[PDB]
């Protein structure tokens, strides 16, 4: 039987991911020419639409690790709001990455 | 006179490319004229310039090691079509011609519609960008079942079966194509009680979910009326049977789409008495390109497994030239004129038809993310089978965007998945 | 399960006949069970009794000569079907089964309409008898010619032509079944001379005249806005693509005719990328049964000359198919099912295409009084054309009643009517 | 004190053209590439779209005699009928003449 | 970055050409290149690909005499435009840039719309050849008179006026630009007696006749309400000020224009604000181009008559830009693109200001038959006038046609027809 | 006739100031006579009594300095114009005049309208009183953002903006006037996700926010289209071109907003064709009157940042002519005539154009309360940026209140905030 | 990046004002012939549209201590309420000022 539980759209069905694999993430969107972003909010559910951003996104520092620096920055001044990594496509002007890294 | 093999086309031409099988007999500059002529023009004859009106064949192809079968390249005047009518570009192009009694057999194989052509549609009504905006949606494939059985559940019934589908990380489920309004089961009950198992699943996972409502009609006023009360229960998506209602019908429906951010699922049904034999017809691409400028946000593309490699370029060929802005020609793939959309946006491609967990690694790495992959049995059930099908889901993506080779690791990726999740471990 | 020839069809049943080739090695009651299962049904499966919603094979006719083909017959309850609903009928029956793996080819022959579904359908807007009641026209063929050329005249230079067409004595003239609304002729400015074309032409014979104004258009906002401009006119008659703009459209149009006292012309542009090849595919009468259910008061069913004893054998089959009220099963004609329409008015035929003077009287012999004899130069102009076509009509009609013969004495009656006839002479 | 007179469009307020008038009118057409056309009708009022075809067209006569013989033939067969003269411009599918050159 | 003289325009590129005067000391290449940037594009930006949105420069072309002057060609991608509307179109190219600050002035001289923009416009509800069917007039300028005085007359006294001059043997006649709805004459009255008038004149001549019914109103409401009282009353022909009233409201009231079958004469009232100096604003053929594309049937040109050769080939040269379907750039006449309009249908011009009967042979020759001749007092009164005029005119055409030379012999032809005409005879 | 220097203006007349530029040898007296005839009056003339219909020259004033103008004033009865018309006014007054062969140049500079005219119109849906009573805001200027890139944000990034600079602590954020429904962003979607952005910033703020959705569209319908669905997301505020657009649009727009409680932002574009040059046009001020009049809610009105003392004067003249209910003739700030509004509501000055928080103090000192600041990079981007300003305004807003002079002390009064916020200090 | 907090309109993106702050505001008020008057509320959010008056507007007292005092009271009587000064022009019979001066 099913249990029921909240949930939060990519990846949020499976097991948290660790830093090094929020990193392998992060490098996939690097090594295609995305610009990685880290955004954050108290809840999540369906009707919400818009997160709020920390800080910019970075525009091409080479490693992953500078915005993985970000996520943890976020992850201890504010521990009580979840916080995702998000991915842009400049050219095609569309979002093609959008995964939950911290849940409270 | 319809055959000039020196004239060059202008990019506001319409060009088709049919395959031609003629009569025993008749020779290819014969058929090809004959083509050109049957398609368009066929005392007050010295009133008009009828240069001007007429299509020509522009090229002959013949075919490596066919039997009698040739490529005839027609290009046909901007001004011979209705502006925003993709009825009256099928009526001009293929309205006649098929008849003809010197061909043995036709078949049209593409369609080069110019952009000063397509500026006159609305295209899909939003998009696949605009659409994965809507439901909040990024970097994976979106998911679908099917429910069962098709037909003879009571409308309370088949909403239950919806709610434990998507409960269990579906984004959407689907009506049957055959399912409109039946003394089993009217269209009104059936979208009261999807959308009371919409608005239970969504609010206990945190996910927008949706279920295509099949508005496919009698009318056109039945149609809009089934439209509009979906739009009053506020359900996000509904579905159309683009073929056998019409394409005067589906741009009606693609309009008020618009009008209404309603998004539109296309399903295919009848395409095959169309497009299947090879030597007569209309080629799938074409029906295709036809949808995705009368409009959809989603259509039916069919499943690529258990098929040969020849058999998927050609629907990755198309699968291109439903979601790109620019598609190179490409014969290898079935695409014969490179086609500019001009900013036309995409339509996501629908995989469906016999596909289980253990294909997920192929149709990620066939489709990558913009498609719709739909399913449709678990041994614990609906909610349980939906969650198999999500983690694997998720599962190949993480591994994907982690460099692993997905036709190699599979497997693999799939028993690592199982470990930790149940539910994906019992559908092995 | 889905072969059952024990099953007796009840009448309340839908009944479909399919052309089968199955791929090489499948035995034909494999193949005829699933395309029994595929055209219907394919844990809440046990929910519901799938026994009432299963089609089912009751009969498997091999087909002597023919190779690797056979006949199946299949019976769909009635319950499976949106009431007045022929894009539900047809999405249900030939939706999905053509594509099945299992078979090489698959053409749809026939199917039988029971008269409990038929009574959820208006049929055509007028029929045959109330056609003729408001027309005038009695006792003979009407007349019809096509304008020329097809594309390219100025509005006004096309009423012009009809005016010429209809005061030379045919009853109607028709807009090409391209011609909808185009840089060189919109639709507007095109109604309008055609009205003026038929009220002179009309004031000047003394006889009702029409032109089948096509409101063939990109929606069906359009078409109607189309429609009630013809009506405002007080134009008696217009004209539809019923394939390429599709049955949900028709029947729209079909139901505005009906309450607005317009009759109906209908086009089957596209017809043979459906119904041509023998093997695969839908024969014309079903589309034709289709489009009387719809609804059409005229519908093209293609011309008898130049056709061998066989095909026109088929053509008067499905020509009694769509007049007649009760038609026997007969397979000599491709009749597969006895058909019984209830009461619901029948259509006229329309016979068209390469026919000249010296074709009527076999066509008045072929056809009888109910159909339209459309013909599209004459060595005088248009208004002679109509006139020697309109002598010769008469002089076949005049002789068949007198007890003549029209297949032996046909040239004598046509010389005896040149005699005093100068057009009809120059014709010759 | 300007009268009260029924007028025919293009050249109605001329006198009546000469056979010889009419023949340089239908010269002109020809050496412009038009096709002259000969029509006539039983009236003439604002509310008449179409009159009626005089024969055919004539389609490529580099002379004008005929197609004045039309006229006079049309003229002498029909004395009770207006007449005219029109011309067509194929290229342009448009009328470039109607001019009168008989009433009853 | 916004200079780029290696880029070659596309097909789809909106073209534009600005006269620039920069403040002294700003150099060519920085002017352009600020004209490019500040007419187009100007964290977020590198969400964008900011290169497929800017204009560009593609060439500085010197002046040869000019001071500080020269012209700018910028080209803009076809995306940047909403489809259908000229009001964008003009707000995203001449928006902000005049008002740049290191420019002292600025003119719009030309603008290239690309084949796949004009597709999205309807352009003229009519257009040239339409209308002359409509009206039944070939072969000759048509005539207007204007009424006087402009205001001031009674509903009344104003049809008086109208019928006077119609029974003359002029076509149309005019309401004043200024004549909208006024304390000393309430439009509805006005429209009620200018029917009458019409239909008095039309019945004693046997002649179409027309008023153009000036429509010009405060809101879109209002003005639709009077479109349709005309339509009403069956006028065929209405008015509008584009300019005053705006693009939005004209494109408005064009497609109600083709939806209810009325011609649309456009009036452009407040043009020499924006148009008449050479260093600054935009040419009038700028607006005659968004005209077309709007849509009127008619549009004010100026007139010819005591005009420079220089200026002369300047309106000859906008006038084949509203009239023709292919214009070949051509600077002698200040066409700086070529322009293909792919068949968008042209619109008349007119020609008003100052005429007289003594200019008929050389309005004739500059403006052959495509124009309408608007005239405004003769000895005798309206009815005399008019009639002069309309003598006048034929037997311009008469002696054209005939080969005389109207420039040289014209007065010879008037003198001519003075002889047997004593309306022409006392208006010399 | 059409110089009478003794006349004296009614109260009811209107009256108009033109700076006029003569032809070399055209006296004074009879360019200024020339100017009343060719914009009023220019046997049925003694129908009439002509007197109580022409405008007047009634004073004439050279201008110490300028070569060869001078200032035309015009009197114009009551009487010749359409009431609530303001395109009527214009065709009226400016539609002839500017192109007449004796001028060589000609601007229009100032109107009287008379309280017996104004009565006839709306004015603005809203005026300042009756916005800060809705938004809920005393006692400062507004704050608004311009969203950068122009072009190219699909509508959710858009949206992500707008949310961002809305939570900083700005009252408003804008559509560029470019942006109405384009291929790279429709305007649905934009307007949806910008709602979204919106609801989510007021949510958290707990201060009312809005964004000027632009409705500037190409016909009417899809103008109020637009307009109805910002009403049905409860948007309390939208924009619109209103010249491009036009005064008929306009006017229609700004009935639809005092019916509907929605706040009419007025962007300018196009302004500087017309209003920029000093010998011809239309200055500012009098197409800001006309706004008033046809009527909006906010207007832009120019940046005072980096101009000339006199400038500026010019500026405040026309802003107190926007805010005020009475403003006394004063030729130092460009004021001609005497304005009484009588009780129609003021308009809010829309400041923007290349401003920062530096100019802040000024900005307020300058304009006081009424006033929107309009802005539009920080360092930390959107929301820092946007309490940088709103803290720079409210310190500029205590210290006025304190008696602080903020035009000496603006620096200090900036960094002593500086020291206590972050983002202030950043944006230094 | 920017916290997430409840604002107030004007003066709540400075400190909150000290009672000599409090009192050079309404001095000004008072200097430009305004009338003061204090109102507070138990919330306050974008939604809500009137407050609570605090007695009656002090109708033309010289002194911005009266006014004062009676913040000074509000606030002490009811330290769980929001308190904000406004000012009214009788003339345009328009309000020209709204600060917060106390939040709980
Ligand atoms: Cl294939
Ligand atoms: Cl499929
Ligand atoms: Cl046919
Ligand atoms: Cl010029
Ligand atoms: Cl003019
Ligand atoms: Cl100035
Ligand atoms: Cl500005």
């Amino acid at each position: 039987t099913l249990p029921k539980e909240r949930r939060y759209e990519t990846f949020s069905y499976l097991p948290p991911l660790s830093d090094a694999q929020i990193a392998r993430q992060i490098q996939y969107a690097i090594d295609q020419g995305y610009h990685p972003c880290v955004e954050f909010n108290e809840t999540s559910n369906a009707e919400i639409r818009y997160w709020t951003m920390w800080k910019l996104p970075l525009f091409n520092c080479t490693n992953a690790q500078d915005v993985l620096n970000e996520v943890q920055q976020c992850r201890s001044e504010y521990p009580n709001c979840f916080i995702r990594v998000v991915a842009f496509d400049n050219i095609k002007q569309c979002q093609v990455m959008s995964f939950i890294v911290y849940k409270p | 006179t319809y055959y000039t093999p020196d004239y060059t086309p202008k990019d506001t031409d319409i060009l088709a490319a049919f395959r031609v099988t003629p009569q025993p007999g008749v020779p290819f500059e014969e058929a090809a004229a004959a083509v050109a002529a049957e398609s368009s023009t066929g005392w007050t004859d010295l009133l008009t310039d009828l240069d001007r009106y007429k299509g020509c064949c522009y090229d002959i192809e013949p075919l490596p090691g066919e039997d009698n079968q040739f490529i005839a390249y027609i290009a046909y005047p901007l001004d011979l079509f209705e502006e925003g009518s993709v009825t009256n570009m099928l009526t001009s192009i293929v309205g006649n011609v098929f008849g003809f009694k010197a061909l043995k057999a036709l078949r049209l194989e593409d369609l080069r519609i110019p952009v000063a052509y397509l500026k006159t549609f609305q295209g899909p009504p939003h998009g696949i960008q605009v659409e994965r905006d809507k439901l909040n949606k990024y970097g994976r494939p979106l998911l679908g079942c099917t429910i069962k059985p098709k037909l003879g559940l009571s409308a309370k019934n088949y909403g239950r079966a919806v709610y434990e589908c998507l409960r269990g990380g579906l984004d959407f489920t689907k009506d049957d194509e055959n399912i409109n309004s039946q003394p089993f089961q009217r269209w009104r009950d059936r979208f009261l009680f999807v959308a009371d198992a919409i608005h239970k699943a969504q609010a206990e996972t945190g996910e927008i979910k949706g279920h295509y409502l099949n508005v496919t009609a009698p009318t056109c006023e039945e149609m809009l009326k089934r439209a509009e009360f979906a739009k009053e229960l506020e359900m996000p998506i509904i579905m159309h049977d683009f073929l056998t209602a019409g394409f005067t019908a589906n741009t009606t429906l693609s309009k008020w789409c618009r009008d209404n951010g309603m998004l539109l699922h296309i399903h295919r049904a009848m395409h095959a008495v169309m497009d299947r034999q090879k030597n007569h017809g209309i080629h799938f691409r074409v029906l295709a390109k036809c949808l995705r400028m009368s409009g959809g946000d989603h259509i039916h593309t069919g499943t690529v497994v258990g098929k040969l490699e020849g058999d998927k370029a050609v629907t990755l060929g198309f699968v291109d030239l439903l979601r790109e802005n620019y598609i190179e020609q490409d014969r290898s793939r079935g695409i014969y004129f490179t086609q500019d959309w001009a900013s036309m946006p995409g339509v996501m491609a629908v995989a469906s038809g016999g596909i289980h967990v253990w294909h997920m690694p192929a149709l990620v790495d066939i489709f990558g993310d913009d498609a719709v992959l739909q399913f449709g049995g678990h041994p614990w059930g609906n909610a349980p089978g939906a969650t198999a099908n999500r983690v694997a889901l998720e599962a190949c993506i993480q591994a994907r965007n982690e460099g692993r080779d997905l036709m190699r690791e599979g497997g693999d990726i799939i028993r690592e998945a199982a470990r930790w999740s149940p539910e994906l471990a019992a559908a092995c």
